[PDB]
């Protein structure tokens, strides 16, 4: 037998998707659009341009009316200070943490790896840190603290971990993705740097990953790729999302006028690296798509590109809905919705796309280990009777 | 300056927790005559009823207590044609205050000119109507303790009764409870809403003991008895007494006022002015003599305890004065009697009572 | 053939130091003590008490008059703004960067895993995407940027580069570990947050780390261990070194005054758990200066060294490069340890063979040590941060140096 | 919104030690303050770390310019000295957004300079007082103004003028009873400066050289400077005059007063001051302060000033034209002036 000895022992491992946990903000904090537009125009009185812009960027975002805003930005002067983020950071990661050791019953003893994700906010000790006191986890833990990798660093994670679980055998990962956006706000009126203002809202998971044998059947997905691009070598598609400072000394994320333009070559890039991965034209090499919420531009963009339908480009839209551009964790809230509807049959293939600053663009395929049930403890458990609402044009 | 008693506020805003739905709620023509009137109405508690209370616990009843008056978030909007209130969420304005400086007793015994206007925030509706939050409301907390509830309420939205069983509504919620024309007309506003200062009237407080208000009466219930002797020692041709419907409970806010005009205390004791579409006033226009004796102001229940004062003022005040009378503060009855009118006529009513009972 | 199949694919790949290279400094932006106490008197005017606990915490501190700071807080008072922290990030990647592409002979599309580490500046994009676009690095580059996770951030990046090349045959890793002074530097005046303040001066190191075989020969160490310790779970090793505001807004480092119990005990448990892996049979309180040749304590303070000397009971020629890297540069933060090997290789130590232990505490509270093997014996050079004051050491190092 | 910077030596000095000679802590109560001007072309974008750079080998070899001053452990009223603990000099950058190097030029007296060249007295902190301040303002034309404020214990005027005769070089690329003039002063304790009895007030005012031949004709500068200033004051002058010989002089005081008393006639007991004691002259004729190029363009105007200047008052007289500063504490201050505007139209 040599055949044997140079395939099974070669082989690589399984990593298998066992569960997860997305953050419910809670229902007392949907921040409407007349009370945005109000608070910005009590911000911004000396600005009626920026109050506009604001408006005009608001009201064809396609939000709804029950996104969530941390307590800080709830002040009329929105003042973030360092305790308000890591109070916000705690709130969001231990709601999404327990809800994952709950469902998953994982001790805190057992957890392997630990890969925290959070592109603004980063602490010291780091959130990671921070995880491991709060839930008391073993002393030679491989833990990692990402950021600044921007909305595409939760797939880097989901990497991250694969590759480490490929080498330490029988361990469990838990990577957690999050955007602390306290922190993230910004304190100016320039109308380069308000978007992220107007887009992002809060949210958060805690994803378990595993190569053990015994979750086989436990395991909602297994992880078949994770492909990845950053087009940070091109001088333009570096400076798209660039976090600096306005002409008073204020930090924000400034995006550039060819966002749009520079990030569609970036999705072509990994579209043309999954393709022959998958290749037996993707419509029909998957079953459901994840396309991150970043906006329903860039939504449009791609549903015209790869010629997706209205319905399988459906999760995405109504997850920036729902919940706004939640960053990294976005691509799971989606993935609630498509197992909330009575969708994600077993073998069916998920592609997730996940494009931030750097500018990065990942995408990861998963397939379905078993069909999932409709469940009631989820971000969607209440609203998704009302899915998919019409989301008209323009918003007043 | 007593308006710089309090040193910084946190402004912030609180929405129904379930959209309403962004529907409209058209205004009758007596909610449009009143939109130039505010009700300020504060309550006082001491620390028992403060006890350990952050400002997320008495913020989170709001949410239900809105979701209950859907109207109390919403905005005015106009398709030139008459105003509506437009359901999208604008919610209400919250107020957090603090009053390091002194405490609930030196309030108490402070002046009272320039008093609480201080301690309930809020503005009128306008020059920007779309964006003019309909209620404030101010949690003050003082330096020993204790706080101040301040409700600054568009009248449009609702008769200060309603306010107050808005109040009681927040308090419930917080403890467990599952849910000679009288009428003037004056130049147009436009999109402003508010009455101007033609003048330099005054507001005063005045407290009165049952036994006081007992003595005074053998010279002429309560009420007719203050308004008899305001009357009396003022003029020294009508009086538009308004007694609303006190007959209401778990319901949305809603102006259903009562008006009695009387051509002195015989007279105390015992409809189709507004065309379509004018600026009306009816407070301060034939000294009126509002009253809130039928309602619980002092019935709330704050961490088992009882509001240790309450003061409820008019704004937008016409030409001649309003009288306001509530009950006092339990013990042995009392009243409060918060009273706005032109500097002369306050200053001969503070003559006659310090005359009578050293009030003043 | 079957047990030798068995044998070599179970085997784990051999992870190899090639080269790296250290940020040097030029001469001017080196900070004097009685420059640095001037500065201070002029800055904190209004708190004297805050002045005079760093004259008393700088005056023991064990630092040198050539440690460099950038070029923001030469300013009275300092401005750090995003631009300089971005400029000055700039200025010391991109030297250690160059520097290591020039001694390797590393083509920039050879690197296939980008590990950057830096505690408290954390741009958008990230340090790595910087890097990449720098260099024009490929577009399937495994890029990692590692923040808040402290001063052993250094050894965890390693840690994690080791852990990529044992899944990918063949590649190369480059691990930059920094600290960016300018967005850390404290602006207030309470004397808890000051102490980094006075520490902590500017430096960085670039590493490549490979596991080809063409890399094997010319590798300079071998990848022995690497061990990892998160004092945690406790509250107390948690809280030691937290990062938050003062009573007027500004953020800052505070440090508990029970900071020594906590890294002492952490390193204790770092050295009780890597004892086993590297003790000869013949110890298996084991003696630890018989398993190493070399030691590289992290630059955290003079306290520290000394309770690692009174401990391990290391002799005062094994805590030369850490005492003489603390002097030189100062606390560079992660970078420090890749300082100190470069004190052991241009004095002329590093004989084939030798066993280096790197031990790097930080905030978490985190405590990492690595063990390396010198894969050949090292020749002095002139590249290095020491090359122009390395025949001058070792010197003598006061225990209070007059301002 | 001025900003304040330190510039150390490159090469350390290990905390030496300069000895002050018995004329320099004599004179250690006195300031020079030099500001040179320089027009656009002389600086078409220098950026303020190209400036700074030539400090760094400049203080090498001036480095007791970094040091601070310091008594011995002796006692606390020792023998001041310069310790070269590598303090640094404290280097000043202003942006005048408002005005341009000719309006300055044209500026009227009032504290012209002042403005132009920071400065502080070597106290009531010696141990952490700057020796040297540097500014270097940048208008809004694009012209700069260096000034350089140099405590007089370090060296004398020719000292500060070599001092920046070696920085543009190196910028450059170059490889690097009552007669007694010297007047006893109640002691100043550790804060060195001389607070003014009067209303001391200083003016500077320049001559043609179509007026100097007429003056002279009417009567070398010097000489008809001093005749004109003191004629029009009158209807003890000793004068400060150069060695007369240097080549690349470290920071030092070679001055010579003129009779000449002779320089052993105090001691250390008390404080003593030269300039203004006596009406002093002070005038340095040549000078290399012209002949000095930045990116090959002369420098537009120069002018010094004294601080520290006793009662009677000083004149210092420099070649331009030619440049004079007389400061005086009376009335006599009007005086002259009016007499000025009524000869040269000067006011
Ligand atoms: C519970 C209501 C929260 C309302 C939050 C409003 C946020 C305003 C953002 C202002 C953008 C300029
Ligand atoms: C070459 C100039 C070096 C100046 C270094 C001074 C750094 C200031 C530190 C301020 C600490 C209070």
């Amino acid at each position: 037998i040599f055949i044997a000895t140079v395939y099974f022992m070669s082989k690589p491992r399984h990593v298998y998707l066992v569960d997860y946990a997305c953050y419910k903000p809670p229902v007392t904090c949907r921040v409407p659009f007349a009370t945005f537009m109000e608070h910005s125009r009590l911000i911004l009185k000396n600005n009626p341009k920026s109050v506009e812009f604001q408006m005009r960027i608001l009201e064809r975002s396609g939000l709804g009316e029950e996104t969530c805003l941390p307590p800080a930005i709830h002040y009329i002067p929105p003042t973030p200070t360092m305790e308000a983020a890591r109070g916000e950071a705690e709130l969001v990661i231990f709601s999404a943490m327990d809800s994952l050791l709950q469902k998953t019953g994982l001790k805190p003893k057992d957890i392997d790896i630990l890969i925290v994700n959070c592109s603004l906010f980063s602490p010291t000790p780091s959130l990671s840190a921070m995880v491991i006191n709060k839930y008391k986890l073993r002393s030679n833990i491989k833990s990692f603290n990402l950021s600044g990798m921007g909305c595409s660093a939760g797939l880097i994670s989901i990497d991250l971990a694969r590759d480490l679980l490929q080498v330490h055998p029988n361990s469990n990962a838990v990577v957690v993705s999050t955007e602390i956006i306290t922190p993230n706000y910004y304190q100016g009126n320039e109308r380069a740097m308000l978007l992220p203002n107007c887009l992002f809202r809060m949210g958060g998971a805690a994803i378990l990953l595993s190569n053990r044998r015994r979750n086989r059947s436990r395991a909602k997905y297994r992880l078949v790729h994770v492909v990845r691009t950053h087009k940070g070598a091109d001088d333009k598609a570096y400076r798209c999302v660039f976090e600096e400072e306005d002409k008073e000394g204020k930090v924000g994320i400034s995006l550039s006028k060819d966002l749009m333009a520079i990030a569609g070559e970036a999705l072509k890039s990994n579209i043309t690296t999954i393709g022959p991965l998958v290749l037996p034209d993707f419509k029909q090499a998957f079953e459901h798509f994840c396309i991150h919420a970043g906006g329903r531009a860039v939504i449009d963009e791609l549903q015209k590109n790869l010629q997706l339908s209205a319905e399988q480009v459906e999760a995405s839209r109504m997850t920036l809905h729902r919940f706004g551009n939640t960053s990294s964790s976005s691509l799971w809230y989606e993935m609630s919705y498509i197992e909330e509807k009575g969708r994600m049959k077993k073998g069916d293939r998920v592609w997730q796309i996940a494009f931030g600053s750097g500018f990065k663009c990942n995408s990861a395929v998963w397939k379905c280990n078993k069909t999932i049930k409709t469940t009631t403890d989820n971000p969607w458990s209440d609203c998704i009777d009302r899915y998919p609402v019409h989301i008209p044009e323009i918003v007043k | 300056n007593p308006e710089n008693r309090v040193s910084g506020i946190k402004l912030s805003s609180v929405v129904p927790a379930k959209a309403t739905g962004n529907q409209d709620y058209e205004l009758k023509n007596i909610d449009l005559a009143m939109k130039l009137h505010y009700i300020k109405g504060v309550y006082f508690f001491n620390r028992e009823a403060v006890r350990g209370l952050t400002i997320f616990d008495l913020k989170r009843p709001m949410f239900q207590l809105l979701d209950i008056f859907y109207t109390a978030s919403g905005r005015i909007r106009r398709p030139a044609g008459r105003p509506f209130i437009k359901c999208n969420d604008g919610g209400v304005r919250i107020v957090e205050a603090f009053c390091d400086d002194q405490t609930i007793a030196e309030w108490l015994a402070m002046d009272h000119e320039s008093r609480d206007d201080c301690l309930a925030y809020g503005s009128e509706l306008g020059p920007d109507l779309a964006f003019s939050p309909l209620v404030f409301v101010q949690f003050t907390s003082f330096k020993c303790g204790g706080m101040s509830l301040g409700l600054s309420w568009a009248h449009v939205l609702g008769d200060p009764f309603s306010a107050s069983a808005f109040v009681s509504m927040w308090a419930q919620i917080m403890a467990g409870r599952v849910p000679l024309y009288p009428i003037k007309r004056v130049d147009p506003v436009g999109d402003h809403w508010q009455f101007p200062n033609n003048c330099n009237m005054k507001t005063h407080t005045f407290q009165f003991t049952k036994k006081q208000l007992d003595q005074m009466a053998s010279n002429l219930s309560h009420f007719e008895v203050i308004s008899a002797t305001i009357w009396k020692l003022l003029a020294k041709g009508v009086v538009t007494i308004c007694r609303y419907n006190g007959q209401r409970e778990n319901e949305t806010a809603s102006n259903d006022m009562v008006l009695s005009t009387a051509e002195l205390s015989t007279l105390i004791a015992d409809e189709k002015v507004l065309s379509e579409s004018s600026d009306f006033i009816m407070y301060g226009a034939n000294l009126t003599f509002v009253d809130m004796e039928e309602a619980d102001v002092y019935g709330l229940k704050l961490q088992g305890q009882k509001p240790v004062d309450v003061n409820y003022s008019i704004n937008g005040v016409g030409e001649q004065g309003v009288v306001l009378v509530l009950a006092g503060p339990e013990e042995d009855r009392g009243s409060t009697v918060t009273v706005v009118l032109p500097e002369n006529q306050l200053e001969k009513l503070m003559n006659e009572l310090n005359q009578e009972w050293n009030l003043a």
